[PDB]
Parts: C-alpha cells; sequence; structure tokens
C-alpha cells in the first residue's frame, strides 16, 4: 500500500506532466461539477495519501459483484470451455452486498461552464470545447460520430 | 497590442458558468443592499463635508444678500 502510494505520486506527477490529460480531466471537472463525473480517475493527492486498506477492501466488497462482471473472450477460444472454466473458477465470486444496499447510479448533471489554467510559459496551449452527449443507449451515437468523421482529426505529421 | 501577446499570466485558474445556466440578479437585495450601504460608508466622508459647505455657503449668501436688499432703519430722517 505504502509503496504504490508513492508510485501513483510518481505517477500522477507524470500525467500532470502530459498535457492533454490535464485538459481531459478540467472538461470532465467543469462538465459534471458537484456530480461523480467530475473527479478523476487518480482522485486528488491528498486522498491518495490518506486512504487506507480499510477503504480499499470496502470498495472491493461492494463494486465487485458477480452481475456486474463479464468475461470476454476473443481469438482461438472455445465457447464452452471458456464456460466450463467459468464455473471452476469464477463460481460465487461474491454475489453479496452484504448490507442488501446496492447503489444507485444517478443521473449526473451537465452544465455550460468554463476553465482556464492560464500558465504562459508553456509552449502551446490545449484547447477543448464539448456539449452534452446522448449516452451509450441512443442511436443518435452513430450519427454524431459520423458528424465527428465529417470534422475529423489532423496533426502535423499528416502529409495530406 | 491583441489578445495573446498582452501580459505574462501562469499559474491561474479561471471558473465560469453559462450566463443561460446561472442567474442574472442573485440575491439583488439581501446582498445588493449590504454593498450599497458599505460603499456609501466608504465613501460618504469625503464628499458629503465639501457638499455640506457648499449647502451652507448657498444658505448664508442667499440670506446676506437678503438682508443687503433689505432697509437699514438708520435713515429714519
Amino acid at each position: 500500500i505504502e509503496k504504490e502510494r508513492d508510485v501513483i505520486l510518481r505517477e500522477m506527477q507524470e500525467n500532470d506532466a502530459s498535457m492533454q490529460n490535464v485538459v481531459f480531466d478540467y472538461l470532465h471537472a467543469t462538465a459534471f461539477q458537484g456530480t461523480p463525473l467530475a473527479q478523476a480517475v487518480e482522485g486528488p493527492s491528498e486522498n491518495v495519501r490518506r486512504l487506507s486498506r480499510t477503504d480499499l477492501t470496502d470498495y472491493l466488497n461492494r463494486h465487485y459483484k458477480a452481475p456486474r462482471m463479464v468475461l470476454a473472450a476473443a481469438g482461438g477460444v472455445e465457447h464452452q470451455q471458456l464456460l466450463d472454466l467459468a464455473q471452476k473458477h469464477l463460481s460465487s465470486v461474491s454475489r453479496v452486498y452484504e448490507e442488501d444496499a446496492v447503489p444507485g447510479l444517478t443521473p449526473c448533471r451537465f452544465t455550460g461552464s468554463e476553465i482556464r489554467h492560464r500558465d504562459d510559459a508553456l509552449p502551446l496551449a490545449h484547447v477543448a470545447i464539448a456539449v452534452e452527449g446522448p449516452g451509450w443507449a441512443n442511436p443518435d451515437n452513430v450519427t454524431l460520430q459520423v458528424a465527428n468523421a465529417i470534422i475529423g482529426h489532423y496533426d502535423c505529421t499528416y502529409g495530406g | 497590442r491583441e489578445f495573446g501577446n498582452l501580459a505574462r499570466i501562469r499559474h491561474v485558474i479561471s471558473y465560469s458558468l453559462s450566463p443561460f445556466e446561472q442567474r442574472a440578479f442573485p440575491s439583488y437585495f439581501s446582498k445588493g443592499i449590504p454593498n450599497v450601504l458599505r460603499r456609501t460608508r466608504e465613501r460618504i466622508l469625503r464628499v458629503a463635508p465639501p457638499f455640506v459647505v457648499v449647502y451652507l455657503i448657498y444658505t448664508w449668501g442667499n440670506q446676506e444678500f437678503e438682508q443687503s436688499k433689505r432697509k437699514n432703519p438708520a435713515m429714519y430722517e
């Protein structure tokens, strides 16, 4: 726990050394502020320093239930053999929340907003502009992906 | 000259919301009245004494002008 605490501290330093991840985290924070989607995957450094083994085991015993797990295999794999091995090993993984309190995934409020981290010593500027998307289950994702394919992507490496 | 090369600002983070998501008059009276009272208290002792002495000079000048237009009773004869 302590060695990895140092490891995530170093990796978060290297993550803020990278620049587009900072902008994506800032966009998520300013677009989903006040909701659990504002916080990044790594979490803040003070949380990294203070959370202990008990909190990790509580998270493990809360969010690693059987109905929230998919054993996905691709390639030269037989489905019958995969099913037999899942019955051998992944049978009765947790199946019990131990408190009969299933956590519900509430909607996250999107707010139109703007965050600026001005630091003029940096050589280039990273700007991300987004709006609220439809979600996974909406059929409009295909149309929005078509529009995003029309607009596209570009960098200085391209010889077009 | 234009935006981009005006100042040198580092390590400053700015937070803003949508005008269509925030109120145009957020606590307009319950916070507006104490702020106006505080500003008046801060800048009341620099303007009011000159304006009051203007009022005093105005009244004194009008009064003594009326008294100069008044008849002196020394000329009975």
